[PDB]
């Protein structure tokens, strides 16, 4: 063939192969997560797994602040995710300095995805083997949920997950969307670690997971601690 | 610095047998302003050396930092080497000159003083990179007050005690703050030695004002 | 025979280069060792884009009556 | 120049002078001082007239392509942003006194740049030649939540006592309100003078001018 | 409102001979009119068979000295030989009107042995002229230094008198005197002097007192 | 398979080769290892004496990348010392613009962006050096990060790269830093190494250590000889 | 002034489906009259005109240059440029000078390429653009004439009315104006015809 | 202009006057020359306000971005040093004097001041602007060790009316602000809130 | 096969070696031999010429850097000779800066630095030359070797070159001695050093031997084909 092994030829059908290969990279690290969004909150999930005891779980995470008011949890090559991470960074302070108000989660997805694109266009460097998904809250629009994607794509979402499960988290909250009465911010949490959970098959303890929040009471992005993931995950076992 | 801002005066230095000792006063002025009076402008460059200026304040802390980070990675890389005092010297008569020669002036000229190998170096630098070595020095309006007693000590006596050297710098210390308008009362004492760099607190010159009832 | 002319020419400004700042007459090695760092530069260690890729497929041999008296140097594509 | 702006209860009302003066000479009469930088945004602009209308218009462009982008309505401080970063880039030597108004999701939202890059918001502002005279009688009248009326009749009185004091300017008034539902830009609101009526007819009749030569080249209409 | 130069002040002086060269100058440093040092050589040995003496702006001449012992060992290194005094007074030209539009403020004076084993003196203006003299003062003393070594040393209009090749000797007596006259009556030179005369064997340094001011 | 050529590329299945390949490299390398205690950070190197000839106190593989801090690096020496270059470019950058020794985390993360940076593009390969960061600061306090080919960063309690990782890592887990202090844990790490070293294959080593704390007022340094002695001497009659 | 050197005067008039612009003819070094034919009024278009006043050499180049861009619209887009259009082209052309300015006040005058409603506009140093209804004036006696004008003209003028007005109007001012005069010519612009006269005026 | 910081124990009190001036005419009589860098950290602004503005700007742009990188609240210390690095390699373009003041858990409440040219000091109190001049004497006069925090705000006023009252180009309203580990408490004093002192009044 | 991974420095091996690196250190070995060896006061390099001819001349096997730095050569005489520039430019750089001799350990990871960065990019291959190193400095004698590959090392005495390691075997059992030896036992230890590489049928000559040595009163001095005749007499004969 020969049509892969470099991003900037097309195939015969014009695939472009190689970023569909770093598509897979996500899936090769074993990890999901997922974001689901609610009437007046957004909530980010994902595993934490410590392969070795000696490795300090405090640094050890996949979410991480953006900025004051926009949060995000990548999925995919550690380094690449915290590349694009401080990218997001840049790119969010930035647009403060030169536009006088903070980056909408929507031109922040929009900007990654474009650098995304200017990748995945040029040949020398290769797509960032990560996803990322932002939650916020915009005034005019309540919360808000996006994803990136190593192509370019930067589509918004109701509820999302990403990963080794994706397909059948994506299905879980299909069904629960369907369903639709609301989700408060305890449902909205629950939503999403039985969504976890159940694909998974964890049935998970405080420490497997890792929760970030945002409210529109409390806008600033905050990972929650242990005993609020355990108040949750009890709450769940309860009923 | 084409125009100086913030500047401090009469930075002295003379060697003794076994070291050297550099004081300033620790006032920078706003152009006839007594506006800061706690700066120090003596810094401790490494074991074996001192720095002290006079001169834009600003320049001397740019200077600080660009040392300061040169000497830390000496350190760093830890060969057992260190930079002597005329080592020191050299490379800032370098950086003065071609500040010079791009006519970005640092306005700073500048006192470097250390004991290394068993023998004393004093060395003065300009704002032009006029760069020289000799027993002791006066930067500033010291230049034309203290220089003249601290020659006169010397040249009848070309070897100081440490004490006698501290006398000294008192002495002339005292001349400037009562004929320098820049000046002031506090100054810092600083002493290279074998053992190494030690920089007094504020230390203050008792003064004789008994011709004012003369009048 | 072509970059044998372009190293004569290097050979040539350098001579003359050396008489316009010291006044003197280059020795034979020094002319050598001259045009042998401009055959050394197909390396490319430098930046410039002015060098040739392939090395200088050429001997030369120098020969000059220099303060040391006569002297021969021989010079290959190596530039040794 | 005098232009100058106020913030009303419910929005910003901006007003100017329509005289353009080269030297001591009115290079122009019925000139405009108000211009368009968005939907909700629009700016007085006073100091060099290239320098303020080429300024204005390039910012109007960059505020298209990010309202574009966004998808939402361009905010005030995003202008006010982008003046002042290129003033202060160019150290004043383009020259431009800006008057910036406009509303969005904040609220109203008035600023006044200065050449050099320098910003303030306030609630009135003035700026030109007649800023002092203006700034005289919003100094006397203004008063806090104003209605619309009030506030247009504040910068049709200050663009006056500028037009009558002030040498540079002086021609109609123009006004232009930006609330939050609507935007009513009112090329001239007021016209305070007029030019007299001319007594005699000087009329040249046909042949007053000798001609040397002629040649009339007739152009293919279709 | 910063001015890139000032005068430092010193005096240089070279006088040739059929076998020697000497060059010797001043060792006072003097901004304005307070001396900053009283033993500030100007001559530096460059080689075995070369000596330079600087004056004028003492950053120039500090400059100058370290470029021109860099250029010496690089020329070392490539061409397996020591500079010779022609060719460190054509580098020295060189070097100098490399900065034609903002000069060296400096007086310079190449004294050494040539490569037929007689004296050279090659003396040079502030931007790069250069020419072999017999004898040449530079500095502040220049003008009262010349005269007297053009008469004694070149029998400039001296009538009916001998012709003799200068000595070592009466060379370093001239010396003396010359730079103790302008001790006297030149306020910048003075308090001492170093004379660096160079031979076959090599540079060989004697200090002799000035006055004081 | 052409896909292991380059590290622009992606294997069919998601992996990129280049780096894994270059992760094998630091497994060539003797051990190293570094823990983590109460009052700071302790660091060892089985040094590996190829010749009599080669002097002592050579090939340093524990450098000084900041007084604060100190690097210890397992991989090609080449690539570890250019690596010491950069953290040292950064840590000096760091106090010239904003005025303070720079923390352990975020110099991390720049040397580790510094590294990922090789992975992405094609012309240059990924960094052939596994290398381990320790500092102590009494606001921060005792931390160690460890940085692999990739880029990857993470805080370690206890640490090990190189050859014999997996075994000094199941020693470290059988030692309850947390509590215990450095004066101590230069003994265990000297135990470690001991053990860890594989006399048939490599013939000799010379136990390199250093460490960083409160002892040293927050200055990484080479371990004074007697201490280095009395370790050495634990770990031997410890050896059995 | 720097444009005193040379010396012009240019003039555009706004009458009933009509336009005029004239503009006097010398060529002078600060005093000293070279040529009594240089040429100021540039055609633009079929019905379109510039006129340049300041000095001679701006006025060649920016009239060069304007061509140069103006055949490649007119190339690229297929279609005559629009006299608003012409009066944006050249507003940034001369502010792409702002610093180092060409030293020119240029006057556009014609009709509109379909409607044939009259256009008149003038431009300044660093291009800024100002339309008028009435008349527009550049040079060095942009105050005679901008008095002249002012009394003279008359809205909703015909053709023949507008050339008395214009040539009234240049040649009294250019009378009393040393640096500008040695004739005056003057083209009107009418949808069906283009009519250049030049005036008999003082050659002095 | 007149801009004072002054140091109580775990915090600081800055202090401003209201007025920026072009030439002798009032161009802003309602000025904010105290603006939030971070949370915590404040910069009272004196010179040139165009230049003030801008590096004030900048500074906060890379504050936060150092700040959200480090996962830390940012030093005071740190954003002097930042302030410095512009200031001095800007020096001769640059016309500001910058008075940082802040709070942050590591050194409590600290004040710097980055006069004309470049250069951080650290000051207990320091004072700056044209109007500073006339007060350095009632500064040194009244300033205590260990004032409480309303004690030096009654100090900060005080001075800052003093030098108003004396100064025409300062003047307006006090903008008073108090930062400390509980938050930034900004307050305006005008018209008879002003200190006022006695005039001569033969 | 595995022709694949041997084509350029940029590309990894799948255990974790680049091979043109190691090619690159192969060259070494064709030159011909050094030997170096310090005492407490001095440090010496020896040489082993070679001759394309009888009639040509032999080619020049050490280097002068500076007066308190000299180098040997083994491999490419065209890399040794930009190294060399590149080491001398350093050592004027230092004079005219500070003005001290350069310390040698600091040279010595110039050099390291600027032969790395070679090996990791594409494009300019690895410096295939093998340099020993000699100076005396502050702190003592030194000598080091570089390879290569960037890394180098500080040696009490080392050989490289073809046929080196009769030298270095040599050297290892006669080092104690080496210490604590005059100039002349340590310049004759280093001729029977490279004597054991020689083959069997040649010996040391005047014209093939080259000797450096520099110390605390002298600076660095190559003892050529007429001045080695000196320390070459002492030795007896090959065993």
């Amino acid at each position: 063939a020969g049509f892969d092994r470099h991003i900037t030829i097309f195939s015969p059908e014009g695939r472009l192969y190689q970023v569909e290969y770093a598509f897979k990279a996500i899936n090769q690290g074993g990890l999901t997560s997922v974001a689901v969004r609610g009437k007046d909150c957004a909530v980010i999930v994902t595993q934490k797994k410590v392969p070795d005891k000696l490795l300090d779980s405090s640094t050890v995470t996949h979410l991480f602040k953006i900025t004051e008011n926009i949060g995000c949890v990548m999925t995919g090559m550690t380094a690449d995710s915290r590349s694009q991470v401080q990218r997001a960074r840049y790119e969010a302070a930035n647009w403060k300095y030169k536009y006088g108000y903070e980056i909408p989660v929507d031109m922040l997805c929009k900007r990654i995805a474009d650098i995304s694109q200017v990748y995945t266009q040029n040949a020398e460097m290769r797509p960032l083997g990560c996803c990322m998904i932002l939650i916020g809250i915009d005034e005019e629009q309540g919360p808000q949920v996006y994803k990136c994607d190593p192509a370019g794509y930067y589509c918004g979402f109701k509820a999302t997950a990403a990963g080794v499960k994706q397909t059948e988290s994506t299905s879980f909250l299909e069904k629960k969307v369907k369903k639709k009465f609301d989700w408060t911010f305890e449902q909205t949490v629950e939503t999403a670690i039985t969504c976890l959970s159940t694909v998974l098959s964890i049935d998970f303890k405080p420490s497997e997971i890792e929760v970030g929040v945002v409210t529109v009471e409390n806008p600033k992005f905050r990972i929650l601690t242990e005993a609020e993931i355990d108040a949750h995950l009890v709450a769940l076992a309860e009923r | 610095t084409q125009n100086p801002m913030v500047t401090g005066t009469s930075v002295l230095g003379v060697k003794f047998e076994g070291g050297v000792v550099i004081a300033a006063d620790m006032l920078g002025s706003y152009g006839s302003l007594a506006r800061f009076r706690n700066i120090s402008r003596i810094m401790r460059v490494n074991n074996s050396t001192m720095l002290g200026a006079s001169g834009d304040y600003a320049d001397f802390q740019y200077l600080k930092q660009v040392l300061g980070q040169m000497v830390i990675d000496e350190e760093l890389l830890g060969d057992g080497h260190s930079y002597s005092p005329r080592a020191i010297h050299s490379w800032l008569t370098r950086a003065m000159y071609s500040r010079r020669s791009k006519m970005n002036p640092l306005w700073n000229t500048m006192v470097i003083g250390g004991y290394a190998d068993g023998e004393s170096f004093l060395g003065y630098v300009d704002m032009l990179g006029v760069a020289y070595e000799a027993p002791s020095l006066a930067t500033g309006y010291g230049a034309y007050l203290a220089q003249p007693l601290l020659r006169e000590v010397l040249e009848k006596q070309p070897v100081l005690s440490q004490t006698e050297a501290r006398d000294l710098v008192e002495r002339c210390m005292r001349v400037l703050y009562y004929r320098d308008a820049r000046s002031y009362n506090r100054f810092q004492i600083a002493t290279v030695t074998e053992k190494g760099v030690e920089i007094e607190g504020p230390l203050s010159t008792e003064t004789n004002w008994d011709i004012a009832h003369m009048i | 025979i072509a970059d044998a002319k372009t190293l004569i020419d290097k050979a040539r400004v350098e001579t003359q280069n050396h008489w316009f700042t010291y006044n003197e007459t280059m020795t034979v090695e020094s002319v050598t060792q001259a045009v042998s760092n401009l055959a050394l530069q197909f390396g490319e260690e430098d930046a410039d884009p002015g060098a040739m890729s392939r090395p200088f497929g050429v001997a030369l041999l120098f020969g000059g009556v220099d303060e040391k008296g006569p002297q021969l140097f021989h010079m290959d594509p190596s530039g040794t | 120049t005098t232009i100058a702006g106020v913030v009303y209860k419910d929005g910003i009302v901006l007003g100017a002078d329509t005289r353009a003066t080269e030297g001591m000479v009115v290079a122009d009469k019925n000139c405009s001082k108000i211009h368009f930088i968005s939907p909700n945004i629009y700016c007085c602009g006073a100091g060099t007239a290239a320098d303020t209308d080429m300024t204005t218009q390039l910012i109007s462009s960059n505020l298209e392509l990010h309202s574009l982008s966004t998808g939402r309505l361009p905010r005030v401080v995003t202008a006010n942003r982008m003046l002042k970063q290129m003033l202060f880039r160019y150290q004043g030597y383009i020259g431009a006194a800006l008057v910036l108004g406009g509303v969005d999701v904040t609220g109203p939202h008035l600023y006044s740049i200065y050449p050099h890059g320098s910003t303030d918001k306030l609630p009135y502002v003035t700026m030109g030649s007649g800023s002092l005279a203006a700034m005289a009688v919003f100094e006397d009248k203004f008063r806090p939540d104003m209605e619309e009326e009030e506030a247009k009749n504040l910068v049709s009185e200050a663009i006056a006592a500028g037009i009558f004091n002030d040498l540079g300017s002086g021609s109609n008034i123009d006004l232009c309100v930006i609330s939050k539902n609507k935007l009513d830009f009112l090329r001239p609101y007021t016209v305070p003078n007029k030019k007299g009526t001319r007594l005699g007819r000087y009329r040249c009749e046909k042949g007053t001018t000798a001609v040397l030569t002629e040649k009339i080249t007739p152009l293919e209409i279709e | 409102r910063f001015s890139p130069y000032v005068f430092n002040g010193g005096t240089i002086l070279a006088i040739a001979g059929e076998d020697f060269a000497i060059v010797a100058s001043d060792t006072r440093l003097s901004e304005g009119f307070s001396i900053h040092t009283r033993d500030s050589p100007k001559c530096y040995k460059l080689t075995d068979k070369t000596v330079i003496g600087c004056s004028g702006f003492h950053g120039d001449c500090l400059t100058l000295t370290k470029i021109i012992e860099a250029r010496l060992k690089m020329y070392k290194h490539s061409n397996n030989k020591a500079m010779t005094t022609g060719a460190i007074a054509a580098m020295l030209s060189t070097i100098l009107y490399s900065r034609r539009f903002f000069p060296y403020y400096v007086y310079n004076i190449i004294g050494g042995l040539d490569e037929e084993g007689k004296g050279a003196v090659y003396s040079f203006d502030p931007v790069g002229s250069y020419q072999r003299d017999s004898f040449k003062a530079g500095g502040s003393a220049s003008a009262m230094l010349q005269p007297l070594l053009d008469n004694q040393v070149g029998f400039k209009n001296m009538q009916n008198v001998e012709h003799v090749p200068l000595s070592l000797d009466r060379a370093m007596r001239l010396v003396k005197d010359v730079f103790i006259s302008a001790a006297e009556r030149d306020v910048y030179t003075g308090d001492a002097l170093r004379i660096c005369i160079v031979t076959k064997e090599g540079i060989r340094e004697e200090t002799v007192s000035l006055r004081k001011d | 398979t052409g896909y292991d050529l380059s590290a622009s590329t992606f294997s069919p299945d998601g992996r990129v080769f280049q780096v894994e390949y270059a992760m094998k490299a630091v497994e060539n390398s003797s051990t190293a290892i570094g823990i983590r205690c109460k009052d700071g950070v302790v660091f060892g190197v089985e040094k590996l004496v190829l010749s009599k000839l080669y002097e002592e106190g050579s090939n340093k593989r524990l450098f000084n990348v900041d007084r604060h801090v100190g690097m210890a690096v397992a991989g090609l020496l080449a690539d570890a010392r250019s690596l010491a270059d950069i953290a040292r470019e950064e840590a000096s950058n760091f106090r010239s613009n904003f005025g303070y020794n720079i923390p352990l985390k975020h110099l991390a993360d720049r040397v580790a962006m510094y590294v990922h940076a090789y992975t992405l593009y094609s012309a240059v390969r990924p960094f052939g050096c596994s290398f381990m960061l320790g500092s102590y600061s009494v606001n921060d306090g005792a931390q160690l990060y460890m940085i692999d080919p990739s880029g990857v960063s993470y805080g370690y309690w206890g640490c090990a790269i190189g050859k014999a990782r997996q075994a000094a890592k199941t020693e470290i887990e059988k030692l309850q830093m947390k509590e215990m202090t450095c004066r101590d844990i230069v003994k265990e790490v000297a135990k470690i190494i001991y053990i860890v070293h594989d006399e048939v294959k490599d013939k000799a080593f010379e136990l390199e250590l250093s460490w960083v704390g409160e002892l040293t007022n927050g200055r990484h340094e080479i371990v004074p000889k007697d201490i280095r002695e009395e370790a050495e001497k634990y770990a031997k009659e410890s050896l059995k | 002034s720097i444009m005193s050197y040379n010396g012009g005067a240019v003039m555009a008039m706004k009458g009933k489906n009509c336009v005029a612009i004239a503009a006097d003819r010398r060529f002078g070094i600060q005093a000293q009259m070279v040529t009594t034919d240089f040429q100021k009024i540039f055609p633009m278009g079929d019905r379109l005109y510039i006129g340049l006043a300041g000095l001679a050499t701006d006025v060649q180049t920016v009239a060069q240059r304007l061509k140069f861009r103006l055949n490649l619209y007119e190339l690229k887009e297929g279609r005559q440029i629009k006299p608003y259009t012409l009066m944006s082209m050249v507003a940034n052309l001369l502010y792409e000078k702002r610093f180092g300015p060409y030293y020119t006040e240029p006057v556009i005058a014609g009709l509109d390429p379909k409607t044939f409603k009259p256009f008149i506009c003038s431009l300044d140093l660093i291009g800024c653009p100002m339309v008028t209804d009435d008349f527009v004036v550049s040079g060095t006696c942009a105050e005679q004439m901008y008095g002249m004008c002012e009394s003279l003209w008359e809205p909703n003028m015909d053709p023949d009315h507008l050339f008395e007005t214009i040539s009234q109007a240049m040649l009294n001012a250019v009378d009393r104006d040393a640096v500008s005069g040695m004739g005056v010519i003057v083209h009107i612009i009418e949808k069906d015809k283009i009519t250049t006269r030049t005036l008999k005026a003082r050659m002095d | 202009t007149t801009i004072m910081a002054v140091q109580f124990d775990g915090g600081v009190v800055l202090g401003a006057d209201s007025r920026t001036t072009t030439g002798s005419y009032i161009a802003n009589r309602v000025t904010d020359k105290l603006t939030p860098i971070h949370d915590r950290i404040f910069c009272c602004r004196s010179g040139s306000a165009a230049d003030t503005q801008a590096v004030a700007d900048a500074v906060t742009y890379q504050l936060g971005f150092h700040s959200i990188e480090l996962n830390e609240p940012p030093l005071v210390h740190t954003a002097a040093s930042l302030f410095k690095e512009m200031c001095y390699r800007y020096r001769e373009d640059l016309m500001a004097g910058i008075i940082i003041a802040g709070w942050d858990p590591q050194e409590g409440g600290q004040v710097y001041s980055v006069p004309m040219g470049g250069m951080m000091v650290r000051q207990s109190f320091a004072i700056g602007g044209s109007g500073s001049s006339y007060i350095y004497g009632y500064v040194d006069a009244t300033y205590r060790e260990g004032m409480t925090k309303e004690e030096c705000l009654q100090f900060t006023a005080n001075a800052l009316a003093l030098a108003m009252e004396r100064d025409g180009s300062s003047g307006g309203v006090i903008r008073l602000a108090a930062i400390a580990e509980s938050g930034v408490e900004r307050q305006v004093l005008l018209g008879d809130q002003i200190p006022k002192f006695a005039v001569a009044t033969l | 096969f595995r022709n694949q991974y041997d084509n350029d420095v940029t590309v990894w091996s799948p255990q974790g070696r680049i091979h043109q690196i190691e090619y690159a250190m192969e060259a070494v070995k064709q030159g011909s031999a050094t030997v170096g060896l310090k005492s407490k006061t001095h440090a010496v390099l020896v040489a082993l010429k070679r001759a394309q001819s009888e009639l040509a001349a032999h080619q020049k096997k050490i280097l002068h850097v500076d007066n308190h730095i000299g180098i040997s050569i083994a491999g490419l005489t065209a890399d040794a000779r930009l190294l060399c520039n590149f080491m001398r430019q350093e050592c004027l750089d230092s004079r005219f800066v500070f003005d001290r001799p350069l310390p040698v350990s600091r040279l010595v990871s110039l050099i390291g630095s600027k032969t790395q960065i070679p090996t990791q990019r594409y494009g300019r291959r690895p410096y295939g030359v093998g340099l020993l190193i000699a100076g005396y400095d502050d702190m003592g004698p030194h000598i080091f070797q570089t390879c290569p590959s960037a890394n180098y090392f500080d040696c009490r005495a080392m050989s490289i070159g073809a046929r080196s390691q009769s030298a270095r075997t040599y050297l290892e059992r006669h080092m104690s001695e080496f210490m604590e030896c005059n100039l002349n036992e340590l310049v004759k230890h280093g001729l029977r050093a490279l004597r054991e590489t020689l083959p069997a049928e040649q010996d040391l000559t005047t014209k093939n031997v080259s000797i450096g040595i520099v110390g605390k009163d002298l600076e660095f001095t190559i003892y050529d084909d007429d001045d080695v005749s000196p320390f070459l007499e002492g030795l007896e004969e090959r065993p």
